């Protein structure tokens, strides 16, 4: 295609001038030839006469004003396929791992229309996992956004891996997990972690694809990462009808980046000092996430507080798009219960009479309630004493304390440290367990004798375990 | 002195070349800068105040601002 | 006499002909001189003026190329040759800058040695690969009791010094450097932490006390300090911390490690500002330009802990952050403390309190820490998280006179911190914080009156150099208890508290 | 003895505007017309070598 | 409006009358003790005889400072 | 088309005005009529101070280039066009730069080069020969662009010489020296 | 060539632009001079805008600025004098005497600006000032080398503070001083003049032991800058060449920081920082390193700092406390108690503060007392609340000390004779230390708070307990 010479280099906002006909069109991807390998820049305005402004993708050094330019004809082309999973891949869709290059027979653009009216998620739909807090209280969705709060190593990484392996079982899935303002000294961590718990296998295929964007490449690596994951998602779901399943890391740095794009492309950063187009950038990234009628991507998302504030601009736009949040504590997991979900910060919009069915949002109510009023109780009952219980109070403290034990699954990404063998409870078998425990049928059954078990059928081996 | 947005070689370049200054900034513009969501036609000297474009492109846009050289 | 040294320096300069591309200054103001020419130049790339100034192209552009200067605006004027050097910003690396201090240049400024130079290596490079990475494990001992065991020190593991102006930051980070003479006085070189100081937007006042206090322990023959003060100009201390990362990695390269303390990002962070401001840069946060981030994620991303391929080395870093009175929300404090892997905080209360240090490791986490620990520490120490723990949520209670349970957690507490309470500039060996702490644990510290504690210190440490070195040594270089020294050390400690 | 320590810079001093002092007698004699066509030489035989 | 709390001058007074410098010679250490322990007195702790002193004595010349519109004397 | 691109401070109008007389190859003529329009203002003492200061309504512009005309023959109708273009647009505000960098456009296109030796002294004929000669060597003259060459006398080269052209440039200036000279014996 | 002709072209306040002609080659930190009815207008060429014109700050007045009119080109920086007799006369920031007496005598003269010394210059500190004020010689002592910083708020007594050192410390040393006055009231520098005249530290000879520039506020925004600079001068000259110990005093370095900001926006340098000179670091930072201690001569400077809104976590201060080293805190509360000065005990800081450079005993005891009153402080909370008799014993006696060691920061003095109206006092090092002590050892808590209040030194404190007993 046409060809022109380098017309500025003010920052990492290159200009270039093209021999007159045409300029290349908007998101379109550039190629310079350098010896700083290659530099792909994206076009985010038209300054005319055949000019462009563009952001840059790869550090901006080694650059010079007349190095000719070349116009691939659209956006950025990631791989995609089943020959790239297991394999951290930058921006540009090209190994950062260095095991030979990432290639597959077909490639496909980072940017991509959202589908249409008729295609997108219409009806209700449920994505069945293989842990019961979350199938209970906050039911996964199919096209659903979960946005994930806490810490990173205090189960966050526990939390990922087992998701990812519950979707193998239930689909035949895949995962990619996307790093946005990835530290290149804990990504090689992730990647040897997530190698030993079985989700990424050295010989062939594997399970979920890893997407880094590294914070020593500019801010715009850092944003369409984000969009790199999403093309290989898609082209299970399109072209392979296969369900998937996107995280992303924290949300404040793909705000953080984003405010740099715009500032630098002569816009102006107010939004509270980031962008102004931040909602619609959200708008284009969580509307192509949608059940189509072959499969569907559903996101996790992770939320990053500013400074401890769900009141400001970033959290807030975040909270609006998102139709449930997981809640990982520490509290929890020093009390030995992996998940680390919390059942009373654990909600979804999506957990209703008519979404899940009658049953299953009224058996979640009075869950919900017995853990409330054991707490309210719990209060004053240690304050007052343990024998300043009534006969109905404590009525409520020994029904929360089974329900407490009873949540935890020994699942096969923590197995290592309980040395209990791996659990997947699928959706409906949750609620049929906490209709027996609402009647009192198991009442009979120690409180402590439901530690470390799935199921109902689960916990018939733990009660004469405990005996014997 | 002053600088000015009718400081473009490609309509400057015409206007020079004859007594034609240009029949294209009659009822038709030829676009310019355009991207960050809004976008500069030069031209459309007969034009209404809230009007309606069509760009052949499929895209159609709404007049702001009607000034002396650009809308 | 003086005149005969500058004689055989005089001849030694020459008429020189030939030289490449070239500008003339259009205007030049507030050190943006404006250039005519320079058509095809690098990026960020120098020139060399006629005056004899130097600069870099951060704004190409074709009608002009905006040169930033780096010194004087009285020798620069209007129509002066701009020399285009043909080499981007890079500056010496080797192992001669062991016991130099030099300024942002590289060049000796306490006129004290010669660079032996090997390689010149840009201030700017990209961070390495996935595959040139593994897990961190290696233990760094800093002399302080608390900060090796609540959290952990590692090798190309960098956690912040974000504490509050003058409590004694600097004592934080030089206890350190005066504990890597250590490993430096033996021959085991994949150990040896070749230490920098950056001092940066730090005046030359400040940094002389700094050099003065290294001398006097013996510590400039293995410390490096690169200085850009607060008089000399923005480009330098924006380009301080970029030079002296790239010292480090010759080390690191030929398969050793290095250490690197930054001082401070709150200063570095001014200079980028000064910079925006003038060559009118877009806005941001509290009006320090928005594309502050990514300077401090370029250099933060570099110290790693390298493959075993790249010759089992790494670059430790511990970047040093100056708030205003403790404010960590500030915008230039957050970015840093997402990027890295851990803080320490300071607090203003402790040092009003008498207790220097002031670090207070309630507020302090590291999230990767004990990975990198000392297993005879992370034995005697466990308890110890737990014990400190209770006391400070305990200590919210406040004398009249109280249960007979929460008094309790308050006398074991307090013996633990006044053991904590040590003076400045005094490093401490595996061997002697090792004993200590068990101690605290198993209440024989804990038995013994406030007052007595810092008695007790010395008095049990020349008892176990008097009676038992041999397990001291044996602790120290096993590196590790085993239940044959525990019988022992629990023995000793009986003894002890007898007299 | 500040004064005798300031005294060994001074005398360096005195040299360097002796410098400036020869630079006029080269402007008034034909050295400048001489040294300034050594001058130009050097510069023909360097650029013709490019 | 009036208020005295926050009301100096840096150098220093020298400018008053001779006799007015005199008869308000504690004046302003009254006034100064009195904000601390009129705060304390809200909280409706007991108070020991020190505290009670400084509190009966600086009410009564609050009372002496106010004023009413337009009296020039 | 022009040589190289120049844009911005009036010279966005004299790279449109050599592309437009360079694609009807009319660019002599261009040169011509223009040096002749600007001969005779800039030799009226008045007319060049008066033009430049845009001082002037919108109808007055207008009769300004009307009465410019007259000293013009109208030997060429595009730098007339030029005129009407600057009249319609409300500048007349700077006319010599418009026409410098045109000038600096036509003759490059066509192959001449500028360059100065500056000196602090008349210099032999021998030495712009043998420098002229230096030059077609080396690679900044090659030819398919010709050579000239103006020794000046600035004071502001006290001794010794500069070569310039192409930003390609040979330093034998005697003031530089004494400088270092300078730098030595103050330590 | 270069013109001795420039007309100026735009007058837009301070700023004042020339037209400069062929040649010029404009060089910036220049002088140009403006013939004028106020004398000659000095203009500080601070940027060239290109093609020969300057766009420059004033340091006189532009309120008869003619344009057209002829504008000579001088070169560098304006040249004060300086010497030892330099010494008591009053010297304006273009460098002429508005005291006026003939001109101010010259040797030598040197320009207003100077480069700072290189690090193989520094030398470290080895003496001890000694102020004689309690407070300050017990927690925070300064040191020869230092660049000491009287942070505080307005109505704290800043002038008053200033002038206490002058009256004592001043005297005592053998060196000779510089006291600046950068951009402050009409009121002041007369109060200044008057005062050390009759002291004779300021003599209508030469050769005496401080000398006065006045810089003043009524003068533009330029001047009060180069206010600053131009006293500095005078002191590296006293350091380096003539080899002689300067006590240094510049008063209000506030008025530099802020007239920078106001001449920032206009040149071009959008503000940062909110409101404040974007160059706020480098300025500072070339200013402080001047003064310093090297090879011969030891310039320590004590610098008046004015903190705005009363508030010293905003971003002008904060940026300052770096550069000094030896901060102390004052504030209107303390100054109302009746306790001079208003120097808070916790809050004054030296970074020249060492437990062997001002001696173990000192050092110890200045601890326990930041111990003893921090107990206080915390206590504060419990007394307001709970009451004073639901504290321990221990508690109940570290208050009572507390209040003693409070009270016994109050001294008055001879500058402060326009508060107490009694003369000041000397104190010496090892006074403070060991009075202090007795306090605290609880040997001396039989002394009553009122006989701490209003002393000089020891002798004082046992002459105070006989005069309250009857």
């Amino acid at each position: 295609p046409i060809t022109g010479k380098v017309t500025a280099v003010i920052g990492a906002i290159v200009d270039v001038h093209f021999e007159q006909s045409e300029l290349p069109a908007i998101l379109n991807a550039l190629e310079i030839k350098t010896p700083q390998g290659k530099l792909v820049l994206e076009v985010a305005q038209h300054l005319g006469e055949n000019t462009v402004r563009t952001i840059a993708m790869d550090g901006t050094e080694g650059l010079v004003r007349g190095e000719k330019v070349l116009d691939t004809g659209g956006p950025i082309s990631v791989p995609v396929g089943r020959e790239t999973l297991g394999r951290i891949i930058n921006v540009i869709g090209e190994p950062i791992d260095e095991r030979g290059p990432i290639k597959s027979k077909l490639r496909k653009p980072i940017h991509a229309d959202p589908p249409s009216f008729a295609e997108q998620s219409t009806s209700a739909e449920i994505l069945e996992t293989g842990i019961k807090v979350v199938d209970l209280l906050a039911p996964y969705a199919r096209g659903g956004k979960i946005g994930l709060f806490g810490g990173a190593g205090v189960g966050k990484t526990v939390f990922i891996q087992e998701l990812i392996n519950n979707i193998a079982k239930a689909h035949g899935g895949f995962s990619v997990f996307t790093g946005v303002g990835e530290r290149t000294r804990e990504g090689n961590d992730l990647y040897r972690e997530m190698k030993e718990t079985g989700v990424i296998n050295l010989e062939g295929e594997s399970k979920v694809a890893l997407v880094f964007g590294q914070m020593n490449e500019p801010p715009g690596a850092r944003a369409r990462v984000a969009l790199t994951g999403l093309t290989i998602a898609e082209y299970f779901r399109d072209e392979e009808g296969q369900d998937v399943l996107l995280f992303i890391d924290n949300i404040f740095r793909f705000t953080q980046a984003g405010s740099e794009v715009s500032a630098l492309l002569g816009r102006i950063p107010s939004a509270v000092g980031y962008q102004p187009t931040l909602a619609t950038d959200m708008g284009l990234l969580q509307e192509r996430i949608t059940t189509t009628k072959k499969g569907s991507v559903t996101s996790v998302q992770a939320v990053y507080v500013p400074a401890d504030d769900l009141t400001d601009p970033a959290p807030a736009t975040t909270f609006a798009h998102l139709d449930a949040t997981t809640v990982l504590s520490r509290g929890i997991s020093e009390l030995g219960i992996y998940p680390a979900v919390d059942p009373l910060d654990s909600k979804s919009r999506l957990l209703d009479a008519a979404v899940v069915g009658q049953e299953h949002y009224d058996v979640a109510s009075k869950v919900q309630e017995t853990l409330q009023t054991y707490k309210s109780l719990q209060d004053i009952i240690a304050i007052l004493g343990m024998d300043e219980l009534s006969e109905q109070d404590k009525l409520t403290v020994e029904r929360a304390r089974k329900i407490q034990r009873f949540l935890s699954q020994p699942f096969a990404v923590a197995e290592v440290f309980t040395g209990i063998p791996g659990k997947l409870v699928r959706l409906k078998d949750t609620v049929a367990s906490f209709k027996a425990v609402l009647e009192g049928k198991y009442d009979n059954i120690p409180e402590h004798a439901f530690y470390m078990v799935g199921g109902i059928e689960d916990v018939v081996a733990k009660a004469e375990k405990l005996a014997a | 002195t002053k600088a000015q947005p009718t400081e473009v070689s490609s309509i400057l370049e015409e206007r020079i070349k004859g007594v034609s200054d240009e029949a294209n900034l009659n009822e038709t513009g030829r676009v310019l800068a355009v991207g960050d969501g809004i976008a500069r036609v030069f031209g459309l000297n007969n034009i209404q105040a809230e009007e309606l474009v069509e760009f052949s492109s499929g895209v159609k846009g709404m007049a702001l601002n009607l000034e002396p050289g650009q809308v | 006499e003086v005149s005969s040294i500058l004689e055989e320096r005089i001849k030694g300069v020459s008429d020189e002909a030939n030289l490449n591309e070239t500008g003339r200054v259009l205007a030049v103001g507030d050190g943006i001189a404006r250039v005519f020419g320079l058509n095809n130049i690098q990026a960020e790339e120098l020139v060399e003026f006629s005056s004899g100034v130097k600069g870099m192209a951060l704004n190409l552009e074709p009608g002009q190329v905006g040169i930033v200067l780096f010194g004087s605006d009285r020798l620069v004027k209007e129509g002066e040759l701009v020399k285009r050097t043909g080499n981007i910003v890079d500056v010496p690396v080797g192992p001669g800058l062991l016991g130099r201090v030099v300024d942002a240049l590289g060049n000796p400024i306490d006129g004290k040695g010669p660079i032996d130079a090997a390689g010149r290596s840009r201030a700017q490079v990209k961070a390495p690969g996935i595959l040139p990475r593994r897990s961190v494990h290696e233990p760094v001992q800093t002399g302080l009791k608390a900060v090796d065991a609540l959290v952990p020190i590692g090798r190309g593991q960098r956690e912040l010094i974000i504490g509050d102006r003058q409590t004694g930051k600097t004592a934080v980070a030089l206890d350190t450097i005066l504990n890597q003479k250590r490993w430096n006085n033996g021959s085991d070189e994949s150990k040896k932490l070749y230490c920098v100081y950056v001092a940066v937007g730090q005046k030359r006042s400040t940094v002389a006390q700094l050099v003065q206090t290294l001398e006097q322990h013996d510590a400039m023959k293995y410390s490096i300090i690169v200085a850009a003060t607060a008089s000399e100009a923005a480009p330098l201390q924006y380009l301080a911390p970029f030079t002296a990362a790239s010292i480090g990695e010759w080390f690191r390269d030929n398969g050793k490690h290095a250490l690197i303390v930054y001082d401070d990002l709150s200063k570095q962070a001014v200079a980028y500002r000064q910079l925006s401001l003038l060559l009118r840069r877009p806005p941001g946060r509290e009006a320090y330009p928005g594309d502050v981030f990514y300077l401090h994620s370029r250099l933060l991303e570099r110290a790693a802990k390298l493959s075993e391929k790249e010759g089992s080395g790494s670059l430790t870093a511990l970047p040093v952050i100056e708030t205003q009175g403790g404010d960590v929300s500030a915008y230039i404090p957050t970015n840093v403390i997402s990027i890295t892997d851990g803080q320490i905080f300071l607090e203003a209360e402790l040092f009003y309190k008498g207790i220097r240090p002031a670090i207070n490791v309630g507020l302090s986490v590291s999230r990767v820490g004990s990975a990198a620990q000392v297993k005879a520490l992370k034995q005697v120490a466990g308890s110890l998280k737990l014990f400190l723990a209770q006391y400070r949520e305990v200590a919210a209670f406040a004398q009249s006179d109280l249960d007979a349970s929460t008094k309790q957690t308050l006398v074991r507490g307090e013996r633990l911190t006044q053991l904590l309470k040590q003076n400045q500039y005094s490093p401490l060996a595996t061997e002697e914080q090792v004993p200590l702490i068990y101690a605290g644990v198993n209440g024989h510290l804990d038995g013994i009156e406030l007052s007595r504690i810092g008695e007790f210190e010395s008095s049990f440490l020349s008892y176990l150099k008097s009676n038992h070195n041999e397990l001291l040594t044996e602790i120290r270089e096993k590196g590790e208890l085993s239940k044959e020294l525990l019988a022992s050390l629990k023995s000793a400690t009986e003894s002890f508290v007898a007299t | 003895v500040r004064y005798e320590a300031s005294l060994r810079q001074l005398e360096q001093r005195q040299l360097a505007k002796s410098v400036i002092s020869r630079v006029q007698s080269e402007l008034g004699n034909p050295k400048f017309q001489e040294k300034v066509l050594q001058q130009s030489i050097s510069e023909i035989e360097q650029l013709l070598s490019k | 409006a009036i208020n005295v709390g926050l009301s100096v001058s840096r150098v220093g007074s020298a400018a008053q009358v001779k006799a007015l410098k005199q008869v308000a010679g504690s004046l302003k250490l009254f006034l100064a003790q009195y904000r601390e322990v009129a705060a304390f007195a809200q909280f409706g702790s007991d108070l020991d005889a020190s505290t009670k002193q400084t509190l009966v004595r600086g009410e009564r010349l609050t009372q002496l400072l106010k004023q009413n519109q337009y009296s020039p004397l | 088309p022009p040589p190289v691109r120049l844009f911005g401070v009036e010279g966005t109008y004299a790279t449109a005005l050599y592309q437009a007389a360079a694609k009807n190859s009319s660019i002599d003529a261009a040169f011509q009529s223009l040096q002749k329009v600007e001969s005779t203002v800039k030799k009226n003492p008045k007319l060049g101070h008066l033009l430049l200061n845009p001082a002037l309504s919108l109808k007055d512009r207008n009769s300004v280039i009307d009465a410019i005309v007259e000293t013009h023959k109208n030997l060429d109708g595009y730098v007339v066009n030029l005129l009407k273009v600057l009249s319609e647009n409300n500048r007349l505000g700077c006319f010599e730069k418009i026409a410098s960098d045109f000038g600096v456009l036509n003759d490059a296109h066509n192959g001449l080069l500028k360059g100065t030796v500056t000196s602090a002294e008349p210099l032999d004929p021998k030495s712009f020969k043998r420098i002229e000669k230096a030059l077609s060597a080396s690679k900044l003259v090659g030819q398919g662009k010709s050579l000239k060459l103006e020794n000046v006398v600035k004071p502001e080269i006290k001794g010794g010489l500069i070569v310039e052209l192409g930003d390609k440039t040979v330093d034998l200036s005697i003031s530089t020296k004494i400088q270092k000279l300078n730098k030595v014996l103050e330590d």
